[PDB]
């Protein structure tokens, strides 16, 4: 609907119960993936499939929909990492 | 905040340019104190 | 008549892309030789070398993202496989490095 | 790079404060009207009592209305130098017949007939005449409208597609506010098209809405990658239109500034650069002129080979083999 | 460290690549604009037509093969297809066009 | 060894074979050099032999070696010759 | 666009015509000798008998081993001024020394006392002393080794895939004579491969050869499309070899040459153009010198990221962003 | 014929210039002149 501001605490940018590392968020924009609170909602509303991170991070998930794959943590809300599917 | 507004002087050589430009400044500083 | 401006970046085309494959050239040799160099070091004394490795990768996915050159099957694998940069996804490639993968592939 | 010689003057009425930027030579008010440091929200013309209007003071006026220059005050100077009221009358008189050429209101135009002079010297009778003026400053040229009170606009910068939604676009907001769900055209090179915004991100400050200023990603849905390009714009729907040919204003590098060496003629083919992209175009000469020297301005039209989203006022780049030899702002779209 | 230059080749590369599509659709539009002209007149007051069209086929290939810019499938099947310039040829796409051929196919 | 390339005005031959000038010259041209090296290829690659399909006189379609050429057995002369549609 | 001033005189000895370039400055002599219209087969050096050797004259002669100057002969001049021997003996002396330093053999060099001056006026006793040179002109110098006699070799410029049969290169043969059959090396960028030519063609003049001079495509069986590129090299195995690291003789542009405006430093990075394509290399400034101003000659010590086929003398051109900045030849490769 | 080419070097003012336009003058007037 309207405007959602994204807050910044030194560490996170946060909004709509999602959040990015400083460093990764920067570095998605930085590297022509801009826009990546789109592209993770894009995932969660794409009734996405969802399994155990492969890598075995704890609290995350892999969700894949919408073109994408995303490592999430359901309960922190952190996009950990988020890439479009393989060729 | 105070309203920003830009603008110049023009006009044929000789007529006055450099001297108005002056002359504006100065007085606004000596009445309005600006 | 475009033809001659046409040429002009033709021309241009074919020398940015003759460069732009030698430049991957040596990304490909450089990557193949952190990957086997990893896999003959212990986790600890691999961390500077992932560094190098995921540094090389970010690049080559900004190749294809930013500007849209779109690279050899070989490169594209890596680009995809060595994305995701964590503890984590280090414990695995060092893993599978180690016992013998010399380049990104799917499990 | 270009050269410009200004001096930046700055003074304060009791409501407002101003900016004002003098020019020592007639070459360097053109390359700063052309390609302003600032654009000039009103200016003063300086007519002489002594000499009346003279070429240069129709030179400045007509690019004034070229340029886009909105209200021009005049201060009829050198007061002090001639008595008779009757000879000024005449004057202010000649004075309004310049300005309503150009299509200035010159029946409505202020006139304070002053002495700059006698005003810097300190002579209180004078110095009411400048501050008459700065009256005039306040009342006559209204606050120009801020980039963000206008309609939307974004130059395409980047393109990233995601599959089964849409194509995201990147690009910094040039005016105006865009908000999810509102509809947007797609604007220049290729036939106009239109799309809604599913997705809005302005870079580390807002989801779903995008403000004039820092860089967004616009989610269109149904457009595909292939159908959109760098150098379109995304606009407010019916704001913008597309053009190929266009009159324009425009400085020709010197070659001491890093432009041209030799003139060009009618058969120049240069690359006109717009917000984020150049496109060849072909140009008419005025009548007359056979050749443009390096160092020059001058009135030309230009016909490109694809079109450009473009409004007037819109300033542009000329360029050769990736240098810049000349700049210019658009005067009047033709079609 | 090669990133710098390569950065500066890609950028390049970005700015070549969009320029050269812009270009391929203006030959596009032009080219079907010959076609239903050429399908519109009759044989003999073709020929200045037809010499445009493969002209302009004729720097097409050679972007193809001297540049090695592979085009859309589009184009690539129009390089193909107009290759051969002779009367013989004319006779037939002529034939075709006027039909209502408004593309070269086999 | 080497043959020579003769050159009549109108037509440049050599061991059998001959193109016009202008068309020898475009291939070379446009970036596909060789065309008598193009044209041996064809003869000596088994290929697929039928009449020309627009018709014109003498001249037949033959194709192998990756190429198509349209030949003419009887003068030699090479009227066209381009790679197989992709 | 660089600027050489020279002057081509030419002339003939009964046996022999002579091809001769003087230059006017002296900064003209080292970029004709770095990127000359044409490579000398021998020099005349001219010293001074009044003078003797001077600061330039240890220049020009130490450029001609770097360069690759085969024969250097002497003519001491300006002898109508000195009357003694015993004071030219001791010149001829020193300028022996010098040539020996530099690797030319001194001892058995060439050396005419003569004036210029005199022979020019038309004084017969001074004329013998120039007839005595174009006859060491005759004998001293030997006739250069011709393109056709040497080892084959074709810089790659573009290549063309045929299926089933191999891919044709193509490129204008620098040098020697390729015949069908022959084996080939492909030489630079990648690590060397060999081959076998199962077709040639010279256009417009023969078959199944091609000879130094006009355009030759070559067929190379077994080679596909991405095994080979433009700025290799086709040679005759074992005749060149590819390198990345030589010692270059090198000059830098000067602005009005159209080359860099500032100075570079030991971290310049430019691209080396050899043959049919460019490559990135670092630099190794000599001992002191700090930096390199346009307009300077310096030797300087290169290292490419991409190896080269390359062999002493091979010249090259030093570009930034498409533009010449300088131009080269290679001193001694280094591996 | 043979050709060859040759160059004039050498220190300013000790007679490059001079000895290139002297040479050119002699053997023009001794062999075939
Ligand atoms: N008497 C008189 N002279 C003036 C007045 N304004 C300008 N001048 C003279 O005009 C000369 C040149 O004016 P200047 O400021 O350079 O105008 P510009 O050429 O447009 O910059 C100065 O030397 C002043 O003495 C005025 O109001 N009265
Ligand atoms: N005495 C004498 N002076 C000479 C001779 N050759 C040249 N010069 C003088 O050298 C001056 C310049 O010589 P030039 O040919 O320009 O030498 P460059 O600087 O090496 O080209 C002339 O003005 C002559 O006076 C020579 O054989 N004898």
């Amino acid at each position: 609907g309207i405007g959602k501001k994204i807050s910044f605490d030194g560490d996170f940018y946060t909004v709509d119960g999602m959040k990015f590392s400083k460093s990764y968020y920067e570095k998605l924009w930085e590297q022509g993936r801009p826009a990546p609170f789109v592209q993770a909602r894009e995932v969660l509303n794409s009734n996405p499939k969802i399994e155990p991170d492969p890598r075995g991070a704890p609290g995350y998930l892999r969700y894949e929909g919408a073109g994408l794959e995303m490592i999430y943590n359901p309960k922190t809300g952190q996009v950990g990492h988020i890439q479009p599917v393989k060729v | 905040t105070k309203p920003h507004v830009n603008v110049g002087t023009i006009g044929h050589v000789d007529h006055g340019k450099t001297t108005l430009t002056a002359a504006i400044t100065t007085v606004l500083a000596k009445t309005y104190g600006g | 008549d475009i033809w001659p401006e046409f040429q002009r970046d033709l021309e241009m085309y074919r020398d940015v892309v003759l460069s732009i494959k030698r430049n991957l050239r040596l990304y490909e040799e450089c990557i193949e030789s952190l990957v086997h160099q990893i896999g003959s070091t212990n986790f600890d004394n691999a961390q500077p070398l992932f560094d190098d490795l995921f540094r090389m990768q970010s690049e080559l996915a900004t190749m294809l993202y930013k500007y849209e050159y779109k690279p050899g099957k070989r490169i594209q694998d890596l680009i995809y496989h060595l994305d995701r940069d964590d503890f984590y996804s280090r414990k695995y490639w060092h893993k599978k490095f180690s016992d013998g993968l010399a380049w990104p592939e799917a499990g | 790079g270009i050269t410009i010689n200004t001096s930046h003057v700055e003074y304060d009425t009791p409501t407002r404060h101003y900016a004002h930027v003098d020019c020592p030579g007639h070459a360097d008010y053109v390359k700063n009207m052309i390609t302003g440091a600032a654009q000039m929200d009103g200016a003063i013309l300086v007519v002489a009592a002594t000499d009346g209007p003279m070429p240069q003071t129709r030179e400045h006026i007509l690019l004034g209305r070229q340029v886009g220059v909105p209200y021009i005050i005049v201060f009829l100077n050198k007061c002090d130098m001639v008595d008779d009221e009757e000879l000024l009358e005449l004057v202010e008189m000649e004075v309004r017949e310049l300005l309503s050429q150009y299509d200035f209101p010159g029946d409505d135009t202020p006139i304070v007939r002053g002495s700059a002079l006698k005003a810097l010297e300190g002579d209180a009778e004078w110095e009411a005449k400048i501050l008459e003026l700065a009256g005039f400053l306040d009342s006559y040229i209204p606050e120009p409208e801020r980039a963000i009170d206008k309609p939307f606009l974004l130059p395409i910068e980047d393109v990233f597609s995601i599959s089964g939604r849409g194509t995201v676009v990147t690009g910094r907001v040039e005016r105006g506010i865009i908000k999810v769900g509102e509809e947007v055209e797609i604007v220049g090179i290729k036939e106009t098209q239109k799309s809604t915004c599913t997705g809005v991100e302005m870079f580390r400050k807002l989801l779903d809405e995008g403000r004039a200023g820092e860089n967004v990603g616009v989610l269109l849905r149904g457009i595909k990658r292939e159908e959109i390009e760098r150098g379109q714009v995304l606009a407010k729907p019916g704001t913008i239109k597309p053009h190929t040919k266009f009159e324009s204003e425009v400085y020709i590098l010197s070659k001491d500034e890093g432009g041209r060496h030799t003139p060009f003629f009618k058969g120049y083919r240069p690359q006109f650069y717009f917000r984020t992209t150049d496109v060849t175009g072909t140009i008419e000469l005025p009548e007359g002129v056979e050749m443009v020297m390096p160092g020059d301005n001058i009135k030309m039209v230009v016909t490109l080979i694809h079109p450009i989203a473009m409004d007037d006022g819109l300033r542009f780049a000329i360029r050769e083999g990736g240098r810049t030899v000349g700049a210019g702002v658009v005067a009047k779209v033709l079609g």
